[PDB]
């Protein structure tokens, strides 16, 4: 369960991510495509080449509804509502899939942001990333 | 695919009395209920807004029967599961765009529904047995996506 | 979400499952360490053959924690926290095990209840049991 | 598991870089951090009570060196990670009772921690290499349980 400890860390961190957010979404989603094949069944749609404006485009809009949560870390089911929304009728995402990604966000983030990156920090961010992904997936059925 | 002697036994003898169609749609239907989710591939399927239009659902039924029915024909060549479904890998991956989580899903369904079915003969062992298999199937089906 | 059509099916399935809880329970705990033999990593303490009086009283104790919750299905994080503690703190059983276990009552239950396990009851114990799960690792960080 | 040549290389390349025993203690210690019921098997190693105290723990350090020393030598199998880590195995499934799923979750740091570690050389495609020989471990360590 996230703590308000938590919270501070992960406000910290993507705060300190600033700018780079939709950058780190992007690149998150390129190393779940590359380590986790299985994933891109969701996108047969995209181009997939490094750089593209869709994975771009789409690396950004995760970073802002990241960023929405993290502004809104009490009350993330109304934060995400649409997105779970989204997830729940539409896209249909197997929520296995959540841990791929989140687990591809924190390596770009501990690839590019070291020093930030504590051990207390990679805690509190793996649980938030949990939360979200619960958040996300909480309508499915 | 390794199983103990007992393990492939008890397979092929619960397999023999098997209603391959029955089950087929009442295995797919219930991933359908339970999972909902996957309903996703299977927009065109027609009316599928409650448990009890997914499980009289033609469409959804000949689906579970055509899927059972390659499940079935895999049981004869349990020694070399990646080749027997290497063509259905592919076709999954490459045309249908299908997430091999849905493979666990359905197995995961298709012993409930063995159980169900069974009863008290679906034992302990012969439920391992069924759960090696489907982990095996799903994985041979997975084998081929990139 | 635990919505009242689904309380109402797992209420009534439980109900019919009455005085053979326990049994029923041992039984999902002999159907996951076969069919999952990482399981029994968490009992090495025990007779894991068929009929073991220690696997009888497991199942039980588990059994009657699930009737437990049953009965407060719109409390269950208080119900439960006794028990969220043992497993966070204690025990510390990996949260993927519980997914094991409960495909195994859902077996258990299918295997017992030829009438009772419709599509829809099968759904709605789905959600239940991944909802006692999550409160039972709900504490572990 | 199935590393191209240049999977491989990469592995490779990237790990004659590493030193063991700091890497070691660094995953370890932040598997016992992120991933707090991994301390269960660690009653006797004295304190954990905080971040700091677990990554700054003796015995925990002495813990990573020793593992992350038999997973550096099997590197040199990656044609036989079943063999090569059969013994290994056995000896967790037997005697220590470990749930496969806590060498699941130490690849996982492992990955984190080599990122952290490697910066820009981390990149997607040796990420992508590294996942599938984390992968490939995880599962030759669980390959004799029972
Ligand atoms: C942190 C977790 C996630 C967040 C916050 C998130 C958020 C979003 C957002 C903001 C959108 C854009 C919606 C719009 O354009 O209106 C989206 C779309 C989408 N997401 Fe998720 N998502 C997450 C995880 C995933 C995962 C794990 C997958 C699959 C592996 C996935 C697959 C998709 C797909 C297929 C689309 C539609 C893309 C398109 O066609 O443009 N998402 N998501
Ligand atoms: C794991 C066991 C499975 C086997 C052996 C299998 C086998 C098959 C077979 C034999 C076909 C017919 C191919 C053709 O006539 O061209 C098919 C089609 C298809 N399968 Fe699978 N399948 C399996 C599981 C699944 C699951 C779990 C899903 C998704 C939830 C899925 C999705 C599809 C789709 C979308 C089609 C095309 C259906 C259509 O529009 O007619 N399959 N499969
Ligand atoms: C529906 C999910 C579960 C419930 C409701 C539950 C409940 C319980 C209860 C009521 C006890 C007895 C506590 C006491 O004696 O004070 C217990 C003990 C225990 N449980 Fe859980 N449990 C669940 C899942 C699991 C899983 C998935 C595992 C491992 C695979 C597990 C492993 C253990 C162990 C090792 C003990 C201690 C047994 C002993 O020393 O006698 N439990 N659990
Ligand atoms: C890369 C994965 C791993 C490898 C290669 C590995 C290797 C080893 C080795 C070489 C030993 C010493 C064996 C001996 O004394 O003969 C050992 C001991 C041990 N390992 Fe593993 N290990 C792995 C992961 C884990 C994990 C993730 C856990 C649990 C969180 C674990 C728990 C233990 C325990 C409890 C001991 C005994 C320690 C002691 O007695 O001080 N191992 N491991
Ligand atoms: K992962
Ligand atoms: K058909
Ligand atoms: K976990
Ligand atoms: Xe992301
Ligand atoms: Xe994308
Ligand atoms: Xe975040
Ligand atoms: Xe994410
Ligand atoms: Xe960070
Ligand atoms: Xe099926
Ligand atoms: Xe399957
Ligand atoms: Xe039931
Ligand atoms: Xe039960
Ligand atoms: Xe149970
Ligand atoms: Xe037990
Ligand atoms: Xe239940
Ligand atoms: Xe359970
Ligand atoms: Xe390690
Ligand atoms: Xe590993």
């Amino acid at each position: 369960m996230l703590s308000p400890a938590d919270k501070t860390n992960v406000k910290a961190a993507w705060g300190k991510v600033g700018a780079h957010a939709g950058e780190y979404g992007a690149e998150a989603y390129e190393r779940m495509f590359l380590s986790f094949p299985t994933t891109k069944t969701y996108f047969p749609h995209f181009d997939l080449s490094h750089g593209s404006a869709q994975v771009k485009g789409q690396g950004k809009k995760v970073a802002d509804a990241l960023t929405n949560a993290v502004a809104h870390v009490d009350d993330m089911p109304n934060a995400l509502s649409a997105l779970s929304d989204l997830h729940a009728h539409k896209l249909r995402v197997d929520p296995v899939n959540f841990k791929l990604l989140s687990h591809c966000l924190l390596v770009t983030l501990a690839a590019h942001l070291p020093a930030e990156f504590t051990p207390a920090v990679h805690a509190s961010l793996d649980k938030f990333l949990a939360s979200v992904s619960t958040v996300l997936t909480s309508k499915y059925r | 695919m390794h199983l103990t002697p007992e393990e492939k036994s008890a397979v092929t003898a619960l397999w023999g009395k098997v209603n391959v169609d029955e089950v087929g749609g009442e295995a797919y239907g219930r991933l359908l209920v339970v999972y909902p989710w996957t309903q996703r591939f299977f927009e065109s399927f027609g009316d599928l807004s409650t448990p009890d239009a997914v499980m009289g659902n033609p469409k959804v039924k000949a689906q579970g029967k055509k899927v059972l029915g390659a499940f079935s024909d895999g049981l004869a060549h349990l020694d070399n599961l990646k080749g027997t479904f290497a063509t259905l890998s592919e076709l999954h991956c490459d045309k249908l765009h299908v997430d091999p989580e849905n493979f666990r899903l359905l197995g995961n369904v298709l012993v409930c529904v063995l159980a169900h079915h069974f009863g008290k003969e679906f034992t302990p062992p012969v439920q391992a047995a069924y759960q090696k298999v489907v982990a095996g199937v799903a994985n041979a089906l997975a084998h081929k996506y990139h």
